[PDB]
C-alpha cells in the first residue's frame, strides 16, 4: 500500500549482470607458488574442477588447485626442448594436448591412466610444424591449421585424419561452432569461410567489413554471436544466422575501443562478457557487456602497471574467475563478485 | 538461451530530439508519454 | 544536473506543479493553462533520471509521494507525467519485490478514473512488468484488473503492433485458479467467475500466444485439473462439472495450436506413470478432442502411441487388440486419422502376427 | 466556364497569363489554379501548379489552396505537405508569422504529422522573422499553448 | 561470357598440400555439366573443384611428373589425362 | 543535324546567368544616379 | 555486383588487397593524404601518384570530379568497393571516400608504387 | 546557400563546371582573396568569411560562431556543386 509509513529499501540487485561498472577484486598470482620469468603461452581453467593449467615458452606445464588465498601447486612437467606454443585441455577434461613452436611432435599426457604420448607421425598428413590447432566442444573432433590455406581434422580419440579443407589463401585463425557441426575459418585477405564437419563443404562465403586481414575468431556457447578480429583493432559482432545467409553481414556494434590488432577473444560461459585484446601494446585489454555491446570503464587500471603485454585470457566454467596471462611470466586472476560459483 | 537487449531512452533518437527542445515549445504531456511508452516497448 | 544532484531543487519542482494543480483544480475547464508546466515537469525528471549515473534510494524516496499524488489525480497531463516518471524509474535501476507488487497496485486500481488514458496505462504496466523480475507482482490486485471495461479489446489493440507477453504471462496463472474455483464455490459473484472464463476464451480466441505462452497454458491447465482431481473427497457432480466447464477450452487450444498437448502430454507421461493416476490420465485425454492416442494399456505403464512401434513384437499385438477394443467402444479422446495411419502402418511390417492383427 | 468547352476556358487562362506580367498576375493565377480542380481533378491542378510554380509573383492563396486539395484528397501524402509549405515558406517566409503557425500545427494535428519537428520549426521561425513579426509569432503560440488558440 | 567478367579466381597449391618455390602450372582444364572444374597440374595432380562456390572439392596425386593433357568425352561419364612420364 | 544534338544537352548551359548577375549590379548603379538628381532637382521645390 | 556502371576502373578483390596494402604502408612513411577535399588539392598541385576512391558513397556524383582533374594531369585512378575498407586501411576512424598517395622524393616505396601504377593502367586496356 | 549567393559563386569561377572542379576550402575564400594573399605574403592569419558571409545561415548566426558556420557550410556545399554539376536528374531531395 504505502513504503514510507515503514521502514525499508527500494533498490535491489539484478539477476543478469550489472552494465557500465564491474565488480572486481585481485586475488593471489596463479603461478604464485612456481614464479617464471618467460613469457607465458596459455592459461586455461579445468571444466569439472578448480584447477588452473599454465603454460609458457619456459619448457614446464603446470597444475595449479585453484584457491584464492594459495594456489597450492599439483604438479609440474618440464619437457626437454618444446617451448610450448599452445597448451589446452580437451572437452572432457581428462587429458591435456600441447604442442610447441616449430616442432612436428605434438604431446598428450593422459591424466586418468597416467600416459605421456608423443605423437609424432599422423599418417596420411604432411604437415611439417604443427604449431595451431582447436578442440571442439563435443569432445569428438580436432582440427589443425596447416599451409596453404589447409585445414586437417582429426578424431579424437584416436588421433587419425578424416579429412582435409582447402581455402584460398592463407588460415589466421579458426574455431568450430556452439553445437560442433561446422567450422568457422577466418583467411588472411579478410574473408571468413564457413565450412560444415561431417562433409566437408563450403556452405557460406561472407566478407567481414573494413578488414584486410584478420588474427581471431570467437564463437558463443549459446550460439548467438560471433566475433572476428582485425589487424586495426576493430572487433566486429554479428549473429549467427546472419554469417550463414549474407554475403555482406552488418555487424550489430563494432568495437573501436581498441586500437593495435586483435589477437585473443574470449565468450563468457554465460555470454555476458567478451574479453577483446592486443599483445603489441601494453595495457590493451578490455570487457565487453555483451547485451549492450558497451565496454566497461573500470577493469584496465592503467596507473598500477601490472597488466603489460596480454597473451592468453580464461574464464571458469561458471564464470566466478577471471584469468590472464602476460609477457612477464605472471599468470594474473580476479574474482567477478556478480558470480558466487566457481 | 537467447539474449534480447530491450531498448533505452537514449538510443532511441525521436525520443532524445523531443527532450532536447525548450519546455513552452514543447506540445502537451499526454502527447509526449504516448510517444515514450511507445517508443519503450519491444516491437514485433 | 542540478536536479539530479540537489534534492532540494527537486522538491521544489514537485511542490510547485501539486501546488498549482490544486489552485487551478477548482475552476472548470482549466486543463489548457497547466499545459506548459506540467511539460517541463515531465521534461526534466526524465531527463535527471536518465542523466544521474546511479539513481540512489533517495531519488525514489523522494519522488515516490509525488508519484502516488500523480496517480491519484484526474487532470490527464498531470498523470501522463507520471506514467512517464514511472517507465523510466522501472527502465533505469532494478526494483525490491514489495515496492514492484505497491506501484502496480496502485497503477492497476486507479486505471478506469480517466477513460481516455486507459491504453497507456495498461502498456505502461507492460513495461513495468517487462524490465522487472517475472514474479514480482502478487495476487491482490487481480480483480480489478479483470473488472475494467473492455480489457482484452485493448490488449489485442495493443496486440497488433507491440508485445503483449509479460502482461498475459502474468494473468494466465490466476485465470486457470479463478475458473477452477469458480467452478466449486463462491465468489464475490458469479458473473466474476463468468467474466474470468470470457477474459480467457477471448484471449484464446482474439490474441495470438507467443514466445511459448501455448505450453504454459496447457502445462498449467494439466495440472491443475490433475491436483484438484486428486482431492481426497470424490466430488464426483464437482469433477463433471469441472469436466464441462474444460471442454471447450481444451478443445479450442488443440484447434488453434495443434502440438502444444501433445508435447505437454508427452512431458507428463512418466511421473503419471509413477504414481497411480493412469485413470484421471484417461477422463484427462478423454475431455479433448485428440489425445486418446496417449492412453495407457491396461496392464502396463506404457502409452498407446508408443506401444504401436516400439521394438518390442510380442505386447504389439496388445496395443492393436486395445486399439481394436477403441474401435467397438465410443471413440472420445481419439479421432479417425491417428488410427488410418496406426493401421496402414502396421499392415506393412515384418512380423506375421502383427499383420494378423 | 459556363457556356463554352472546357479546352476554351484553358485556352483563354493561356491568353491572360501572358498578356498580364506584373502584380495584376496575382489574382490571375489564383483563379486558375480553382478552376483546374473543379474542371478536372487532383491529377488536373497538379499539373497546373507545376506549370506555374515558377511564375515568381505569387500570393499565399496560391498554397494555401494546393495544400488544402491535398488534404481533400483520401492519400494525404505528408511529404507532399511538406514541400508545398517550404516553397510557401521560401518566398514568404521573412514576413509571414500565420504561415509559420500553420505550418505548426499541420505536424501536430495531422494524423501522419512528425511533432518531433515543432522544436525545429520555432527555431527556424524565429531567424527568418523580421521586426515586427517577430513578436506577433511569439505571441500566438504563447496564445497556442494556452487553449484559446 | 555474356558479361566478359572474372566471377572467382581460384588459387592453386604449388605442391600438393605443400609450398615450394617452383611456381604450379596448370596445364589443362576441363568444364562438366554439372559444374565441377577438373584441373591438371604441373605439381603431378588432377584436381576436382565447384564453381558455384570457387572452392577445391578433391585432389588426386596421380603422377610424379607434369600431367599436361586432358580430355572428356561427349557422354561426362569419362575422361583420360596424359602424364609426362608417358 | 548538328543543332539536334546539343539542343537536348541544352537548359544546363549557365551563360546566361552569369550574364543576368552582371546586369543586375549594373542597373543598381543606374538606380542610385537617377534618384540623387531627382531629389536634388526637386529639393528646390520641397526639401521636407 | 550491384555496382554503380559509372566506377568504370573497378578494381577485383585480388587487385584490392594490394591495393590497400600500399595504401596501409605509405601511411606509416607520412605519404597518404586522406578525404575527398586534401586529395583533390594535390592533384592542384600536381604531386599525387594515384587516387583511390570508393564506389560506395551513395551519390556517386560527389567525387566523379576527380577523374576529369586526373585525365588532365594523366594520373590513374581506381574504385573500390568499400569505402569502409579504405577507411581503415588508410588508419582512421572514420570512413573514407578518397585517399591520394603522394609523391615522396628517395621514398622506399618507388618500386612498389610503379608497379601499381603499371597494373592499374592495365585495367584500361 | 540562396539565389544571390549562389549566381555570385558561379560568376566568380565563371562557370558551374569551373566551380565543380574546386576544393571545399576554395569555395570558402572565394570572395576574399585580396585578404588571402595579403595574409600569405605578410605571413598573417587567413581570411574565413569569403562570399559566404551574405549567406542565410552565416547572417543569422552569432558573431563568435560565423568561423564555424562558414567552414560547416562550405564543406556541404561543395556536395551540392558536385552533384548538380555532374547529376542527369534535377531535384533538390539531396539538398534539403
Amino acid at each position: 500500500d504505502d513504503l514510507l509509513q515503514r521502514t525499508g529499501n527500494f533498490i535491489s540487485t539484478s539477476t543478469s549482470l550489472p552494465r557500465g561498472i564491474l565488480k572486481m577484486k585481485n586475488c593471489q598470482h596463479a603461478n604464485a607458488e612456481r614464479p617464471t620469468v618467460a613469457r607465458i603461452s596459455s592459461v586455461q581453467f579445468h571444466p569439472g574442477a578448480q584447477i588452473v593449467m599454465v603454460a609458457g615458452l619456459d619448457n614446464a606445464v603446470s597444475l595449479f588447485q585453484v584457491d584464492g588465498k594459495t594456489n597450492p601447486k599439483i604438479q609440474s612437467i618440464y619437457l626437454e626442448r618444446f617451448p610450448i606454443f599452445k597448451a589446452c585441455f580437451s572437452a572432457n577434461g581428462e587429458e591435456v594436448l600441447a604442442t610447441s613452436t616449430h616442432s612436428k611432435v605434438l604431446y598428450v599426457y593422459d591424466m586418468l591412466a597416467g600416459k605421456l604420448i608423443p605423437v609424432h607421425q599422423v599418417r596420411g598428413l604432411k604437415e611439417k610444424i604443427v604449431r595451431s590447432f582447436e578442440v571442439s566442444p563435443d569432445g569428438s573432433f580436432l582440427l589443425i591449421n596447416g599451409i596453404a590455406g589447409y585445414l586437417h581434422l582429426l578424431a579424437m580419440k584416436t588421433k587419425e585424419l578424416i579429412g582435409s579443407m582447402k581455402i584460398n589463401g592463407r588460415v589466421a585463425a579458426s574455431t568450430f561452432s556452439s553445437d560442433s557441426k561446422k567450422v568457422y575459418a577466418s583467411s588472411g585477405d579478410g574473408e571468413v569461410y564457413v565450412w560444415d564437419v561431417n562433409s566437408r563443404k563450403c556452405l557460406n562465403r561472407f566478407v567481414d567489413e573494413g578488414s584486410l586481414y584478420g588474427l581471431s575468431i570467437a564463437t558463443s556457447r549459446n550460439g548467438q554471436y560471433v566475433a572476428c578480429g582485425s589487424n586495426c583493432g576493430v572487433v566486429n559482432i554479428y549473429n549467427q544466422d546472419s554469417c550463414l545467409q549474407e554475403t555482406n553481414p552488418k555487424p550489430i556494434k563494432a568495437i573501436m575501443n581498441l586500437v593495435t590488432g586483435v589477437t585473443s577473444l574470449t565468450f563468457n560461459p554465460t555470454t555476458e562478457i567478451l574479453a577483446i585484446a592486443s599483445e603489441k601494446m601494453k595495457e590493451a585489454v578490455r570487457l565487453v557487456h555483451l547485451p549492450s555491446c558497451t565496454v566497461f570503464s573500470n577493469f584496465p587500471v592503467i596507473k598500477n602497471k601490472n597488466i603489460s603485454h596480454v597473451h592468453t585470457m580464461d574464464f571458469s566454467p561458471r564464470s566466478g574467475y577471471f584469468a590472464l596471462g602476460n609477457e612477464k611470466g605472471k599468470a594474473l586472476m580476479y574474482r567477478l563478485h556478480h558470480y558466487s560459483d566457481f | 538461451n537467447e539474449l534480447v537487449q530491450l531498448p533505452l531512452t537514449e538510443n532511441i533518437p525521436a525520443i532524445s530530439e523531443l527532450l532536447h527542445t525548450p519546455a513552452h515549445v514543447l506540445p502537451s504531456a499526454a502527447f509526449l508519454c504516448s510517444m515514450f511508452v511507445n517508443s519503450l516497448l519491444l516491437s514485433k | 544536473t542540478h536536479c539530479y544532484k540537489d534534492l532540494g531543487f527537486m522538491d521544489f519542482i514537485c511542490s510547485l506543479v501539486t501546488k498549482s494543480v490544486k489552485v487551478f483544480a477548482e475552476y472548470p475547464g482549466s486543463s489548457a493553462q497547466l499545459r506548459v508546466l506540467l511539460a517541463f515537469y515531465a521534461s526534466t525528471i526524465v531527463s535527471a533520471l536518465v542523466a544521474a549515473e546511479d539513481v540512489s534510494d533517495n531519488i525514489i524516496a523522494k519522488l515516490f509521494p509525488y508519484i502516488q499524488k500523480g496517480l491519484k489525480s484526474s487532470l490527464p497531463d498531470y498523470r501522463a507525467a507520471t506514467y512517464m516518471i514511472i517507465c523510466q524509474i522501472s527502465v533505469k535501476v532494478t526494483m525490491e519485490n514489495t515496492f514492484v507488487n505497491s506501484l502496480a497496485s496502485q497503477i492497476i486500481k486507479t486505471l478506469t478514473k480517466i477513460p481516455s488514458l486507459i491504453k497507456d496505462g495498461l502498456s505502461c504496466l507492460i513495461v513495468l512488468l517487462q524490465r522487472q523480475k517475472p514474479e514480482s507482482l502478487g495476487k491482490k490486485p487481480f480483480p480489478h484488473l479483470c473488472n475494467v471495461p473492455d480489457l482484452i479489446t485493448i490488449l489485442h489493440g495493443i496486440s497488433e503492433t507491440y508485445d503483449v507477453s509479460p502482461l498475459l504471462h502474468y494473468m494466465l496463472p490466476h485465470l486457470v485458479v479463478s475458473i477452477i474455483h469458480h467452478v466449486t464455490g463462491e465468489e464475490t459473484e458469479g458473473m466474476d467467475g463468468q467474466i474470468y472464463k470470457r477474459h480467457l476464451e477471448a484471449i484464446l480466441t482474439k490474441i495470438s500466444l507467443k514466445n511459448n505462452l501455448d505450453h504454459l497454458l496447457a502445462s498449467l491447465l494439466f495440472e491443475e485439473y490433475i491436483s484438484y482431481s486428486s482431492q481426497e473427497e470424490m466430488d464426483s457432480n464437482k469433477v463433471s462439472l469441472l469436466n464441462e466447464q474444460f471442454l471447450p477450452l481444451i478443445r479450442l487450444l488443440e484447434s488453434k495450436y495443434p502440438r502444444t498437448l501433445d508435447v505437454v502430454l508427452e512431458e507428463h507421461l512418466k511421473e503419471i506413470a509413477d504414481l497411480k493416476k493412469q485413470e484421471l490420465f484417461h477422463q484427462f485425454v478423454s475431455l479433448s478432442t485428440s489425445g486418446g492416442k496417449y492412453q495407457f494399456l491396461a496392464d502396463s505403464d506404457t502409452s498407446l502411441m508408443l506401444s504401436l512401434n516400439h521394438p518390442l513384437a510380442p505386447v504389439r499385438i496388445l496395443a492393436m487388440n486395445h486399439l481394436k477394443k477403441i474401435m467397438k467402444t465410443s471413440k472420445e479422446g481419439v479421432d479417425e486419422s491417428f488410427i488410418k495411419e496406426a493401421v496402414l502402418a502396421r499392415l506393412g511390417d515384418d512380423n506375421i502376427d502383427v499383420v494378423l492383427s | 466556364e459556363g457556356a463554352k468547352s472546357q479546352e476554351d476556358t484553358e485556352a483563354v487562362f493561356k491568353k491572360a497569363l501572358l498578356a498580364v506580367i506584373g502584380a495584376d498576375s496575382v489574382t490571375l493565377k489564383n483563379k486558375y489554379l480553382d478552376w483546374a480542380y473543379r474542371s478536372g481533378g487532383y491529377k488536373k491542378a497538379r499539373a497546373v501548379f507545376k506549370s506555374l510554380q515558377e511564375s515568381r509573383p505569387f500570393s499565399v492563396d496560391f498554397f494555401r489552396k494546393m495544400i488544402q486539395f491535398e488534404k481533400e484528397q483520401e492519400s494525404c501524402n505528408m511529404a507532399n505537405i511538406r514541400e508545398y509549405y517550404e516553397r510557401a515558406l521560401r518566398e514568404f517566409g521573412s514576413a509571414d508569422s500565420d504561415l509559420w503557425m500553420d505550418y505548426m500545427k499541420e505536424e501536430l494535428n495531422h494524423p501522419l504529422g512528425r511533432p518531433e519537428n515543432c522544436g525545429q520549426i520555432y527555431w527556424r521561425a524565429m531567424k527568418m522573422l523580421q521586426g515586427e513579426s517577430a513578436e506577433a509569432f511569439v505571441a500566438k503560440h504563447a496564445m497556442h499553448q494556452t487553449g484559446h488558440l | 561470357v555474356k558479361s566478359g567478367s572474372a566471377v572467382h579466381k581460384m588459387i592453386v597449391d604449388r605442391q600438393y598440400m605443400g609450398v615450394s618455390k617452383r611456381k604450379c602450372i596448370v596445364w589443362g582444364v576441363a568444364f562438366l555439366s554439372d559444374g565441377t572444374i577438373i584441373s591438371v597440374d604441373s605439381a603431378g595432380k588432377v584436381q576436382f573443384w565447384d564453381s558455384a562456390t570457387g572452392t577445391l572439392v578433391k585432389s588426386h596425386l596421380i603422377a610424379n611428373a607434369d600431367v599436361q593433357s586432358i580430355a572428356v568425352a561427349d557422354q561426362e561419364d569419362s575422361f583420360v589425362v596424359g602424364t609426362a612420364e608417358g | 543535324l548538328s543543332r539536334y544534338r546539343l539542343k537536348f544537352s541544352a537548359d544546363k548551359v549557365d551563360t546566361m546567368i552569369v550574364q543576368a548577375i552582371s546586369l543586375l549590379d549594373d542597373l543598381d548603379k543606374e538606380l542610385n544616379n537617377y534618384i540623387m538628381r531627382c531629389r536634388e532637382w526637386y529639393g528646390w521645390h520641397f526639401p521636407e | 555486383a550491384d555496382v554503380n556502371p559509372k566506377a568504370y576502373p573497378l578494381a577485383d578483390a585480388h587487385l584490392t588487397k594490394k591495393l590497400l596494402d600500399l595504401v596501409q604502408q605509405s601511411c606509416n612513411y607520412k605519404q597518404l593524404r586522406k578525404g575527398a577535399n586534401e586529395a583533390t588539392k594535390t592533384l592542384n598541385r600536381g604531386i599525387s601518384e594515384f587516387i583511390v576512391m570508393a564506389a560506395d558513397a551513395e551519390p556517386l556524383e560527389i567525387i566523379l570530379h576527380l577523374p576529369l582533374l586526373c585525365e588532365d594531369k594523366n594520373v590513374p585512378y581506381v574504385f573500390v568497393r568499400s569505402k569502409q575498407a579504405l577507411g581503415r586501411a588508410c588508419g582512421v576512424s572514420r570512413p573514407v571516400i578518397a585517399c591520394s598517395v603522394t609523391i615522396k622524393e628517395g621514398s622506399q616505396l618507388k618500386q612498389q608504387i610503379q608497379s601499381i601504377q603499371q597494373s592499374i593502367e592495365r585495367l584500361l586496356v | 546557400v540562396g539565389e544571390l549567393v549562389g549566381a555570385r559563386l558561379i560568376a566568380h569561377a565563371g562557370s558551374l563546371l569551373n566551380l565543380a572542379k574546386h576544393a571545399a576550402s576554395t569555395v570558402q575564400i572565394l570572395g576574399a582573396e585580396k585578404a588571402l594573399f595579403r595574409a600569405l605574403k605578410s605571413r598573417r592569419d587567413t581570411p574565413k568569411y569569403g562570399l559566404i558571409y551574405h549567406a542565410s545561415l552565416v547572417g543569422q548566426t552569432s558573431p563568435k560562431h560565423k568561423g564555424k558556420i562558414s567552414r560547416m557550410l562550405a564543406a556541404k556545399t561543395v556536395l551540392a556543386i558536385r552533384y548538380d554539376a555532374f547529376g542527369e536528374d534535377s531535384s533538390s531531395a539531396m539538398g534539403v
